[PDB]
C-alpha cells in the first residue's frame, strides 16, 4: 500500500450549493477534501445541509473541519458501504493524507501501527497532584 | 383475574389507594374532632 | 463641622453630585443637607465614628486624608 | 490540544475508535489482554474532547481518559 | 437574605413604635410578603412617577437596576452554550457574506463563552442584582419612614 | 406563667378575638334567611368556633399579647406547668408512628431482598406480605432495640462501598 | 385509488396480561427496572408509538385509540361541569338577576375550616365563584332548569362511554389499516362538509328554534319558568310565528328564493345587544347558516372514488416557480407518511387559531352577560392566550421531530424544504438581527423614558406629552371599520365591534363595550409583543433547522432528538439538541404571553372596564394606562403593586385561597430555580452519600438510587417554572377582577 495524491481535478457530487460550506478559514488557514468512488448515482445528505446527488466514479468534496469528512465518511461507509478518502489542504498547496492514516481503518488493528498515549498502569494508580505542583505549566498526574 | 390483582399491586395503584385510605382516615378523624391542636 | 453641632436633625453627606444628565428637577430634588448643590446621604456612619475618635473640623479630615495617601504610596 | 490517555485495563473491544467522531484512536497490537489489541491516542492535535470514547469504554473504571487542555482552532472545532 | 430580611423587619417595627405588628405578621408568609415587603416599597417605588420626581428617585432607579440585573443572569444560567455557539456560527457566515463590513475582521475568533465561565457570569449577575435590589430597598425605605 | 405569658381563659385579646370571629360570623348571617342552607352552615361554623374555643381555653394553653395561644417545647416547664400535651406527648406520638413506618419497610426491603427478582417486587408490590408486615410492625421498638442490641440492625464496613477519597 | 374501508379483525387480544407487565411496550424497557431512571423511562416513553415500533399501521392504529381515549376524557369533564352546573350552582338564580348575582358552580365540604371559600355569590347560595362562563353560554343555548343541565351530564356521560368503546373496539375487534389513514381527500371532503359544516347546520337550527325564542322572552323579562320549553315551541307553528313572522310561511321562503322573508332572524345588526350585552342571537344563527353553507360545498373540492374532484397531490406538483426549483414535489408522501409533520401544522394552526378565538371573544362578547363579567371576560382571554402559545411551541416541537426522524433526502434533492435547509444560516443570521433591532427599539425607549422621568426630564420622554410615536396604521384601520356601516358595508346596521369607535354600551351600570384608543403606550407594548414573539419564532426556527446538522456537529441527526449534549467538547455543546430548542423555546413563550396578558388587563381595567354615574364613566384604574405604562416603574408600581393588594390581604374571606394559591406558585417558581441552574453530577454524588447511610442500616433499596438525567433536570425546571410562574398571575388575575370587577 501506497500513500494516494489528491487530484484537484476531480468531478464533484451534484448539489445545487448552500449557506454552510466553505469560509475565510479555508483561504487563510486550511480546508479539507474528501474523495470517494461510487458504484452508482445515489442521493445521498450533506454533512453542511441539504442533499447532494453522488456520481458513478470518483467524487471530490470541500469541507471547514476534520470533522464534517468524517461524519461523511461514516454515512457513506454504513450506508452505501462505500471507502472514503479525505486530505488536509493548506492555502499554499500543501496535501496531507488523514484519514485512513496507514490505509486501513483504525477500528480494525494493523501490523506497523506504534502506540501513543499509552499508560503502562490503571486509573487508580495514578500519582497525587501535590507530586505533579511546581512544575512547567499546569500539568495533570495521567501526563506523566 | 391474576393479571388483574397484579396490575392492582403496582407502585402508582398501591399508592393511590393507600394514600387515598390515609387522607380518608385524617379528614374523618378531623370532622369527627374539630380543631384538634393540642393533646 | 455642621453635623457635629446638631448630629439628631442633619443628615450626613457622602459627597456631591456632578452629573451633566440631570435636569432641573433632580438638582434641587438631589440638594439637601444644607449644601449649595446635589449631594448624596451618607450611609456608611463615618460620621459618627470620626465624631466618636474626636474628629471635630474639616482641617482634621483633611490632614487625616493627606496622611493615609502617603501611606498609601 | 486535549490529553488522551489509554490505560492497561483496556480489553481492545474497540468501541472507543468506532465511536471516534474526528479520528483520534486507532488499534495496534498488544498482548495485555484476549483480544491481543490496544486503543491508541496518535492524533491528539485532532481531538476536540467530546468523550464519546469514554461514554463507549466498557471498563470500569474507564481505560481511556479525556484531560481538557490548550484550545485551537482544531480542539474547539471552528470551521471557520 | 432571611437574616437581613428579619432584622430589617423587627428595626423597622421598633423604630416605628409598633413591635406588635412584627409580633403578628412573622408568623406567617403572607405577612412577610405584604406587612414588610409590599408595605415599605410604596415610597421607593413613587421615586419618579408621572408626577415628578423626589431625591428618592435615584434608589428607584436602583431597584429597577438590580432586577435587570438579576433576570439577565438567568439567562446564563438556564441557556447554555451550544445553542448560543451556533447563533454565533451564523453570525460569523453573515458577517463574512455582508459588502462593505468584510474589509473589516476580528483578530480573535468569535466563540460562545465555556460553561464554567458562563456559570461564573451568571452568578455574577445573579448576585449583583440581588445587592444592587436589596440595599436599594433598604436604604430607601429606611430613609423614606425616617 | 412561662415567659410572662398569661393562661387563654384570663387574656382579654383572646376574648376579644373570639367576639371578632363570631362578630364577623353573624356579619355575614344577617344577609340570608333564618332556616335555609346558608343560614344553617353559618350557625354551624359559628357554633364549632366558640367550642374551638372554649376548648382551647379548657386545655390551659397560655396566650402571649396578641392573645393567640403558645406552645411549650422545653419538656421540663411542660412536665412542671401541665403543659406536656402540647410538645412531648405528640413527639412520642409522631416517633412511634415513623418508626413504625419506618421499620415496616426496612422488614419488606429485607424479606423481598433474598428473592429472585427483588426490583420486581419493588415495582409491584407484593400486598400478602407488605400486610403481614404492616400488623406485624406494631411491636417496631422492642424490635428495633433487639436487632441493635444483637448487632444485626448495622452492616460491616466492609461490606459497604465508599469512593477512593 | 379506491376510497374504502379496510380494517383487520381482531388484531390484539383484550387481557390484563400486559398490564402487569411495566415498560412491555419498548424493548429496553421490558426487561425491567435496575435503577430509578427506567421509572422516568416509562414516562416519558409510554406516548411516544414512533419509538416502540417501525410499523405505521400500528402507530396509526395506536393514535386513533388514543384519540379516542381523549374524546372519552373530555366528554367526562363537560359531563361534570354540566352535572355541577345542576347540582351545585345557582345557575336558576343567577337567571332572574344576572347582572347582581356572581355565577358559582362549586361548593366545598365544611371540613378542616375550608367553609369559608363558599363565599356569598348571591340568590341565596354560598360557593366559589366560577369564571370559566358556563352560565353564559347555557343562557345563550336557551337552558332555564336544572334537568336540562343534568340531562345533558348525563348524555356526556353516555358520549364518554360510546368514545372508550370506539377506542377499544377499534384498537382490538377492528382496526382500521394503513391505507385507510392515508385517505387525506376522503377525510378532508368529511372534516370540511360533515363534521364542521353539519356541526354548523346543526347548531343553526338549534339557535333558531330554541336560543332564539327563548332568549327573545328572557330579554323581555319573562320569567324563566313562564317561559314555553323548547319542545313546545318545536312543535307548533303559533308561538313561533307570534314570535317571528316569517315562520308563519314556513320552510316555504327557503325553497321559493324568498330568503329576505327570514329576516326576522337572520339578521346583520351588528354591534351588541343593548339589553345583554352580548352579540345579536339573530347574527349569530345567521352565521351559523352562511359558515354551514361555505362549509359543505368546501367539503366537495378532493376527489374520492369518482372524477369529479381534486387531488392534492397534483395541485402540490402544479404549483413550481423559477424561485423555488421543484416546489411541493413530496409534501403529499411526507404529510401521508410522517405523523409528527401533520402535528406540527395541526399545533401550529390551532394555537394560532386559540390566540384569535381569545381575542374575538372579547372584541365582541358573544354570550349575554358575558361582556359585563370582567372576571370571566378576562380569565377567558388569558386561558385561551395560554393554550394557543403552548401549542405553538408544540408545534415547531414536533417541526423538529419530523426533521430528526422521518426526514429523507432521497425525497427531497431541489424541493423547498431542501432549499430552506440549505439557507438556513441566512434565515437565522437575518432573524437574529431583527430580534435584536426589535430589542433595541422596543425596549430602550421604556429604558430611556425610565432614565428620563428619573433625571426629572418628563420632556424627553417617548408619551403622549412628549415625544410621542402614535399607530396611525392602527388608528387608521380603526376608522375605516367605524365608517365601514355607511359606505363599504351597506347592509350591516352597525360595525363588528365597538372598539372601533362610537357609543358605548353599558349593561347593569357597568360598561359591556367601548371603544379602545391607541396611543404612544400601546405602539410600545406592541413592539414588545412583535419582539418577544420574533425571538420565540427564532428559538423555534433555529431548532427545527439545525436539527440534523450545523456548523458545530455535523452529526447531530445521529445523535437524534432528545439528547443531553455532545460533550465538553469543542468549547462546550451544552443544549444543541432541538429538544432543548424547545426548552429554551417555553421560557420565552411565557415571557411574550405574560406581557400580552399584563397589556390586556391593564388596558381593559383603564380604558374599557368601569362603571356608568351621571355624564361620565368611570373606570377601575381611573385611565391611567396612557401616563404610566410607558415605563417600566409604571408597570411594577402601578399594574404589580397596586393591583396585587386584593391577593395580598385576601385573606379571611372567600378568595382566601388564591392568596395560598399566590404564595404557593411563588414556591414551584422558584423551586424551579434548582432544577434549571444545577448538574446531574452534584446530585449523583449526594445520592451516593445517602445510599451510603442507607447500606448502613440495611435500608438501600434494591432499585438503584440515580439522580434525574440532563435531559429530565431542564424538564422538570420549564415545568415547574411555567406552572409557578401561570399560576402566580392566574391567582393575582382572579383575586384582583373578582374583588374589583
Ligand atoms: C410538619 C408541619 C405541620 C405540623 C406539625 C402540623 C400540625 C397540625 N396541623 Mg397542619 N398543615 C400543615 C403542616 C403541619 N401541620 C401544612 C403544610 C398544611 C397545608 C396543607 C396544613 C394544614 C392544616 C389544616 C387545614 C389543619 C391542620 C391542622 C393541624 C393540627 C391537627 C392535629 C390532628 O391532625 O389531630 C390528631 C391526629 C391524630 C390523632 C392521628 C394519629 C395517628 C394514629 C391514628 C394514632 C397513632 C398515635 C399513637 C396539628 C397540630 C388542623 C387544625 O385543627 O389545626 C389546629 C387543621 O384544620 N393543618
Ligand atoms: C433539647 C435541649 C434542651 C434545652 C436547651 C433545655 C433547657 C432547659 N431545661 Mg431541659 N430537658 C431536655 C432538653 C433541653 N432542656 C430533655 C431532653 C429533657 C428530658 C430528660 C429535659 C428535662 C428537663 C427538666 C426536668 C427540667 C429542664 C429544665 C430546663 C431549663 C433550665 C435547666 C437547664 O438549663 O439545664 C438543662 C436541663 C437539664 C440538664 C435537665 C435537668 C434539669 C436541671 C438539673 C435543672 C433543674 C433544676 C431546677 C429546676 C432549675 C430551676 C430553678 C428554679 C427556677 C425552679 C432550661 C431552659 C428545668 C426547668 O426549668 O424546669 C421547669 C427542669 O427541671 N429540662
Ligand atoms: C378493560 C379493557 C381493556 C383491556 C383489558 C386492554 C388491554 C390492553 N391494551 Mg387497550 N384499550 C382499551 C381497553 C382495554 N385494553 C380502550 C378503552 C382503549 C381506547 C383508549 C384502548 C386502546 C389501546 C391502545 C392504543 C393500546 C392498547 C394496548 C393494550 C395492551 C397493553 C397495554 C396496557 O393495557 O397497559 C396498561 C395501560 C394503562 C392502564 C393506561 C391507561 C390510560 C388511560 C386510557 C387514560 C387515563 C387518563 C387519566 C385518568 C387522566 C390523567 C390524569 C392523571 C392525573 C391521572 C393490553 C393487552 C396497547 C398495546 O396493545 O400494545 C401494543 C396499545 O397501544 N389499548
Ligand atoms: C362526516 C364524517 C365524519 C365526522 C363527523 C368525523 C368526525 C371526527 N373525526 Mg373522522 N374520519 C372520517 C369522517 C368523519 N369524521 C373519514 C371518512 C375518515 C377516513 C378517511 C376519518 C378519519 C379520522 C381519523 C384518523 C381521525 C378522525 C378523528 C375525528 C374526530 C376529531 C375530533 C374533533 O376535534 O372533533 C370534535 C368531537 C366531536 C364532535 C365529538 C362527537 C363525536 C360524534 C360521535 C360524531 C362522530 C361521527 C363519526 C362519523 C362517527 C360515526 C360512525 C359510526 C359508525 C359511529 C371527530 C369527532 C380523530 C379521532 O379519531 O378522534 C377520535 C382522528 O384521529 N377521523
Ligand atoms: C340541522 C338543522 C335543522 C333542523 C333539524 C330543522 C328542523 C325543523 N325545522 Mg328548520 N331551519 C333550519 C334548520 C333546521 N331545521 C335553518 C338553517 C333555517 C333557516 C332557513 C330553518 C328555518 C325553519 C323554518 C322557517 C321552519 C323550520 C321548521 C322545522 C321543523 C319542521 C320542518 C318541516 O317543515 O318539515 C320538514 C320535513 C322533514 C324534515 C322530513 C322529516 C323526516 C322524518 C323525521 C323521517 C322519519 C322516518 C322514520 C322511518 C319514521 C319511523 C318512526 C319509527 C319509530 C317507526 C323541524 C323540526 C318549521 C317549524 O318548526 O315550524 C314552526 C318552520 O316553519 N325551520
Ligand atoms: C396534540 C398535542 C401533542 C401530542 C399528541 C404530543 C405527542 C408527543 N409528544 Mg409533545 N408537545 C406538545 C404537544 C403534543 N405532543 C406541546 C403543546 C408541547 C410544548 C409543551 C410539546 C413538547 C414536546 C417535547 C419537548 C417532547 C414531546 C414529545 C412527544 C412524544 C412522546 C410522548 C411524551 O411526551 O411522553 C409522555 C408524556 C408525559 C410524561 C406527560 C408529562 C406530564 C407533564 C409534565 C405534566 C404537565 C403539568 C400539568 C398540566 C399540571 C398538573 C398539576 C400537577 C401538580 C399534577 C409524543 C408523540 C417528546 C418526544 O418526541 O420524544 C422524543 C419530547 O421530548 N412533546
Ligand atoms: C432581563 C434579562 C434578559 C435580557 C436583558 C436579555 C437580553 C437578550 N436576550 Mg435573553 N434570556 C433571558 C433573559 C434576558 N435576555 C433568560 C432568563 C433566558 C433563559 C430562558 C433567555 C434566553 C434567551 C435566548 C434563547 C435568546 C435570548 C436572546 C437575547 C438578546 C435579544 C436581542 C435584543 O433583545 O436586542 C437588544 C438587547 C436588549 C433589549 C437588552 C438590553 C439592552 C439595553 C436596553 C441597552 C443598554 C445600552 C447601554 C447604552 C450600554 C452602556 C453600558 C455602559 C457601561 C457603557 C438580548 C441581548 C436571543 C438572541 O440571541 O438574540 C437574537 C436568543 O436567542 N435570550
Ligand atoms: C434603543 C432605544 C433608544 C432610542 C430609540 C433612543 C433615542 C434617543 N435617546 Mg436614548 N437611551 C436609551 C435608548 C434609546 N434612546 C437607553 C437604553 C438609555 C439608557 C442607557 C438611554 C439614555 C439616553 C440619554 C441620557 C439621553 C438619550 C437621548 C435620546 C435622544 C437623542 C439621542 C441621540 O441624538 O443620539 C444620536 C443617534 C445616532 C448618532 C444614530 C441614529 C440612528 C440612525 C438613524 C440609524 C441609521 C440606520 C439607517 C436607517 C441605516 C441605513 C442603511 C442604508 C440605507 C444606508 C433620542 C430620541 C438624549 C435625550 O435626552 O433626548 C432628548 C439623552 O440625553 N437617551
Ligand atoms: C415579502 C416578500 C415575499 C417574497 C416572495 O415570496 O417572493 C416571491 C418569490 C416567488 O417564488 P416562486 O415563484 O418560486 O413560488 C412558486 C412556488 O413556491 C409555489 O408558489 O418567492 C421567493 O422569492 C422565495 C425567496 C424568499 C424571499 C426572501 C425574502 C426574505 C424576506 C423575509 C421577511 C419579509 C419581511
Ligand atoms: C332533516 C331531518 C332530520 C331532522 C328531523 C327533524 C324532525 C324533528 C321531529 C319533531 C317534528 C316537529 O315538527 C313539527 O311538525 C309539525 C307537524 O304537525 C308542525 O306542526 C304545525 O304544522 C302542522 C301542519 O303542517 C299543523 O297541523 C300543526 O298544528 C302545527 O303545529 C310543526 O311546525 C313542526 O315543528
Ligand atoms: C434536586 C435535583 C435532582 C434530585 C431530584 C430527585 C432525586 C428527584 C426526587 C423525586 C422523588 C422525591 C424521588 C422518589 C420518588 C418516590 C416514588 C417517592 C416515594 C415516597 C412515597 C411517599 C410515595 C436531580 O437529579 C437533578 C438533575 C439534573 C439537574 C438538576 C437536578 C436537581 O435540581
Amino acid at each position: 500500500w501506497t500513500v494516494p495524491t489528491l487530484n484537484p481535478d476531480t468531478p464533484s457530487p451534484i448539489f445545487g450549493g448552500s449557506t454552510g460550506g466553505l469560509l475565510r478559514k479555508a483561504q487563510t488557514e486550511e480546508f479539507y477534501v474528501i474523495t470517494w468512488e461510487a458504484k452508482k448515482e445515489q442521493i445521498f445528505e450533506m454533512p453542511t445541509g441539504g442533499a447532494a446527488i453522488m456520481r458513478q466514479g470518483p467524487n471530490l468534496l470541500k469541507f471547514g473541519k476534520k470533522e464534517q469528512c468524517l461524519a461523511l465518511t461514516t454515512q457513506l461507509r454504513n450506508k452505501f458501504k462505500l471507502t472514503p478518502c479525505f486530505y488536509r489542504v493548506f492555502p499554499d498547496g500543501k496535501v496531507q493524507y488523514l484519514h485512513p492514516a496507514d490505509g486501513v481503518y483504525p477500528e480494525k488493528v494493523n501490523a506497523g501501527r506504534v502506540g501513543a498515549n499509552q499508560n503502562m498502569r490503571r486509573i487508580g494508580q495514578n500519582v497525587n497532584p501535590i507530586k505533579v505542583k511546581f512544575s512547567g505549566r499546569m500539568m495533570s498526574p495521567a501526563e506523566i | 383475574m391474576k393479571d388483574f390483582t397484579t396490575y392492582l399491586s403496582t407502585a402508582p395503584v398501591i399508592a393511590t389507594i393507600w394514600f387515598t385510605f390515609t387522607a380518608g382516615l385524617l379528614i374523618e378523624i378531623n370532622r369527627y374532632f374539630p380543631d384538634p391542636l393540642v393533646f | 463641622e455642621q453635623w457635629v453641632t446638631d448630629p439628631v436633625h442633619i443628615r450626613p453627606i457622602a459627597h456631591a453630585i456632578w452629573d451633566p444628565h440631570f435636569g432641573q428637577p433632580a438638582v434641587e430634588a438631589f440638594t439637601r443637607g444644607g449644601a449649595s448643590g446635589p449631594v448624596n446621604i451618607s450611609t456608611s456612619g463615618v460620621y459618627q465614628w470620626w465624631y466618636t475618635i474626636g474628629m471635630r473640623t474639616n482641617q482634621d479630615l483633611y490632614v487625616g486624608s493627606v496622611f493615609l495617601a502617603l501611606v498609601s504610596a | 490540544a486535549h490529553i488522551v490517555k489509554i490505560y492497561d485495563t483496556c480489553i481492545g473491544c474497540t468501541q472507543c475508535v468506532r465511536a471516534c467522531p474526528l479520528d483520534v484512536l486507532e488499534m495496534v497490537p498488544w498482548d495485555g489482554c484476549k483480544a491481543s489489541q490496544m486503543a491508541s491516542a496518535p492524533r491528539t492535535e485532532d481531538c476536540v474532547g467530546c468523550k464519546r470514547c469514554e461514554t463507549a469504554c466498557p471498563t470500569d473504571f474507564l481505560s481511556v481518559r479525556v484531560y481538557l487542555g490548550s484550545e485551537s482552532t482544531r480542539s474547539m472545532g471552528l470551521s471557520y | 437574605g432571611w437574616v437581613t430580611f428579619y432584622w430589617h423587619w423587627k428595626h423597622l417595627t421598633l423604630w416605628q413604635g409598633n413591635v406588635a405588628q412584627f409580633d403578628e405578621s412573622s408568623t406567617y408568609l403572607m405577612g412577610w410578603l405584604r406587612d414588610y415587603l409590599w408595605l415599605n416599597s410604596s415610597q421607593l417605588i413613587n421615586g419618579y412617577n408621572p408626577f415628578g420626581m423626589n431625591s428618592l428617585s435615584v434608589w428607584a432607579w436602583t431597584f429597577l437596576f438590580g432586577h435587570l440585573i438579576y433576570a439577565t443572569g438567568f439567562m446564563f444560567l438556564i441557556s447554555w452554550r451550544g445553542y448560543w455557539q451556533e447563533l454565533i456560527e451564523t453570525l460569523v457566515w453573515a458577517h463574512e457574506k455582508t459588502p462593505l463590513a468584510n474589509l473589516v475582521y476580528w483578530k480573535d475568533k468569535p466563540v460562545a463563552l465555556s460553561i464554567v465561565q458562563a456559570r461564573l457570569v451568571g452568578l455574577a449577575h445573579f448576585s449583583v442584582g440581588y445587592i444592587f435590589t436589596y440595599a436599594a430597598f433598604l436604604i430607601a425605605s429606611t430613609s423614606g419612614r425616617f | 406563667d412561662i415567659a410572662g405569658l398569661t393562661p387563654c381563659s384570663e387574656s382579654k385579646a383572646y376574648a376579644k378575638l373570639e367576639k371578632k370571629e363570631l362578630k364577623t360570623l353573624e356579619k355575614r348571617l344577617k344577609q340570608y334567611e333564618a332556616d335555609s342552607a346558608p343560614a344553617v352552615a353559618l350557625k354551624a361554623t359559628m357554633e364549632r368556633t366558640k367550642a374551638r374555643f372554649a376548648n382551647y381555653a379548657k386545655a390551659g394553653l397560655l396566650c402571649g399579647n396578641d392573645g393567640l395561644p403558645h406552645l411549650i417545647a422545653d419538656p421540663g416547664l411542660a412536665l412542671k406547668y401541665g403543659h406536656a400535651g402540647e410538645v412531648f406527648i405528640p413527639t412520642f406520638g409522631f416517633l412511634y408512628v415513623a418508626g413504625y413506618i419506618g421499620y415496616v419497610g426496612r422488614q419488606y426491603l429485607i424479606a423481598v431482598k433474598g428473592e429472585a427478582k427483588p426490583t420486581d417486587k419493588e415495582i409491584i408490590i407484593d400486598v400478602p406480605l407488605a400486610t403481614k408486615l404492616a400488623w406485624q410492625g406494631a411491636g417496631w421498638p422492642l424490635a428495633a432495640v433487639q436487632e441493635l442490641q444483637r448487632g444485626t440492625l448495622l452492616e460491616k464496613e466492609e461490606n459497604i462501598t465508599v469512593s477512593p477519597r | 385509488k379506491k376510497v374504502k374501508i379496510a380494517v383487520d379483525r381482531n388484531p390484539v387480544e383484550t387481557s390484563f396480561e400486559k398490564w402487569a407487565k411495566p415498560g412491555h411496550f419498548s424493548r429496553t424497557l421490558s426487561k425491567g427496572p435496575n435503577t430509578t431512571t427506567w421509572i422516568w423511562n416509562l414516562h416519558a416513553d409510554a406516548h411516544d408509538f414512533d419509538s416502540h415500533t417501525s410499523d405505521l399501521e400500528e402507530i396509526s392504529r395506536k393514535v386513533f385509540s388514543a384519540h379516542f381515549g381523549q374524546l372519552g376524557i373530555i366528554f367526562i369533564w363537560l359531563s361534570g361541569m354540566y352535572f355541577h352546573g345542576a347540582r351545585f350552582s345557582n345557575y336558576e338564580a343567577w337567571l332572574s338577576d344576572p347582572t347582581h348575582i356572581k355565577p358559582s358552580a362549586q361548593v366545598v365540604w365544611p371540613i378542616v375550616g375550608q367553609e369559608i371559600l363558599n363565599g356569598d355569590v348571591g340568590g341565596g347560595f354560598q360557593g366559589i365563584q366560577i369564571t370559566s362562563g358556563f352560565f353564559q353560554l347555557w343562557r345563550a343555548s336557551g337552558i332555564t332548569s336544572e334537568l336540562q343541565l343534568y340531562t345533558t351530564a348525563i348524555g356526556g356521560l353516555v358520549m364518554a362511554a360510546a368514545m372508550f368503546f370506539a377506542g377499544w373496539f377499534h384498537y382490538h375487534k377492528a382496526a382500521p389499516k394503513l391505507e385507510w389513514f392515508q385517505n387525506v381527500e376522503s377525510m378532508l371532503n368529511h372534516h370540511l362538509g360533515g363534521l364542521l359544516g353539519l356541526g354548523s347546520l346543526a347548531w343553526a337550527g338549534h339557535q333558531i328554534h330554541v336560543s332564539l325564542p327563548v332568549n327573545k322572552l328572557l330579554d323581555a323579562g319573562v320569567d324563566p319558568k313562564e317561559i314555553p320549553l323548547p319542545h313546545d315551541l318545536l312543535l307548533n307553528r303559533a308561538i313561533m310565528a307570534d314570535l317571528y313572522p316569517s315562520f308563519a310561511k314556513g320552510i316555504a321562503p327557503f325553497f321559493t328564493l324568498n330568503w329576505s322573508e327570514y329576516s326576522d332572524f337572520l339578521t346583520f345588526k351588528g354591534g351588541l345587544n343593548p339589553v345583554t350585552g352580548g352579540l345579536w342571537l339573530s347574527d349569530t344563527a345567521h352565521h351559523h347558516v352562511a359558515i354551514a353553507v361555505l362549509f359543505l360545498v368546501a367539503g366537495h373540492m378532493y376527489r374520492t372514488n369518482w372524477g369529479i374532484g381534486h387531488s392534492m397531490k397534483e395541485i402540490l406538483e402544479a404549483h413550481r416557480g423559477p424561485f423555488t426549483g421543484e416546489g411541493h414535489v413530496g409534501l403529499y408522501e411526507i404529510l401521508t407518511t410522517s405523523w409528527h409533520a401533520q402535528l406540527a401544522i395541526n399545533l401550529a394552526l390551532f394555537g394560532s387559531l386559540s390566540i384569535i378565538v381569545a381575542h374575538h371573544m372579547y372584541a365582541m362578547p358573544p354570550y349575554p352577560y358575558l361582556a359585563t363579567d370582567y372576571g370571566t371576560q378576562l380569565s377567558l382571554f388569558t386561558h385561551h392566550t395560554w393554550i394557543g402559545g403552548f401549542c405553538i411551541v408544540g408545534a415547531g416541537a414536533h417541526a423538529a421531530i419530523f426533521m430528526v426522524r422521518d426526514y429523507d433526502p432521497t425525497n427531497n434533492y431541489n424541493n423547498l424544504l431542501d432549499r430552506v435547509i440549505r439557507h438556513r444560516d441566512a434565515i437565522i443570521s437575518h432573524l437574529n438581527w431583527v430580534c435584536i433591532f426589535l430589542g433595541f427599539h422596543s425596549f430602550g425607549l421604556y429604558i430611556h423614558n425610565d432614565t428620563m422621568s428619573a433625571l426629572g426630564r418628563p420632556q424627553d420622554m417617548f408619551s403622549d406629552t412628549a415625544i410621542q410615536l402614535q399607530p396611525v396604521f392602527a388608528q387608521w384601520i380603526q376608522n375605516t371599520h367605524f365608517l365601514a356601516p355607511q359606505l363599504t358595508a351597506p347592509n350591516a346596521l352597525a360595525a363588528t365591534s365597538l372598539t372601533w369607535g362610537g357609543d358605548l354600551v353599558a349593561v347593569g351600570g357597568k360598561v359591556a363595550m367601548m371603544p379602545i384608543s391607541l396611543g404612544t403606550s400601546d405602539f410600545m407594548v406592541h413592539h414588545i409583543h412583535a419582539f418577544t414573539i420574533h425571538v420565540t419564532v427564532l428559538i423555534l426556527l433555529k431548532g427545527v433547522l439545525f436539527a440534523r446538522s450545523s456548523r458545530l456537529i455535523p452529526d447531530k441527526a445521529n445523535l437524534g432528538f432528545r439528547f443531553p449534549c455532545d460533550g465538553p467538547g469543542r468549547g462546550g455543546t451544552c443544549q444543541v439538541s432541538a429538544w432543548d430548542h424547545v426548552f429554551l423555546g417555553l421560557f420565552w413563550m411565557y415571557n411574550s404571553l405574560s406581557i400580552v396578558i399584563f397589556h390586556f388587563s391593564w388596558k381593559m381595567q383603564s380604558d374599557v372596564w368601569g362603571t356608568v354615574t351621571a355624564s361620565g364613566v368611570s373606570h377601575i384604574t381611573g385611565g391611567n394606562f396612557a401616563q404610566s405604562a410607558n415605563t417600566i416603574n409604571g408597570w411594577l408600581r402601578d399594574f404589580l403593586w397596586a393591583q396585587s393588594s386584593q391577593v395580598i390581604q385576601s385573606y379571611g374571606s372567600a378568595l382566601s385561597a388564591y392568596g395560598l394559591i399566590f404564595l404557593g406558585a411563588h414556591f414551584v417558581w422558584a423551586f424551579s430555580l434548582m432544577f434549571l441552574f444545577s448538574g446531574r453530577g452534584y446530585w449523583q454524588e449526594l445520592i451516593e452519600s445517602i445510599v451510603w447511610a442507607h447500606n448502613k442500616l440495611k435500608v438501600a433499596p434494591a432499585i438503584q438510587p440515580r439522580a434525574l438525567s440532563i435531559t429530565q433536570g431542564r424538564a422538570v425546571g420549564v415545568a415547574h417554572y411555567l406552572l409557578g410562574g401561570i399560576a402566580t398571575t392566574w391567582s393575582f388575575f382572579l383575586a384582583r377582577i373578582i374583588s374589583v370587577g
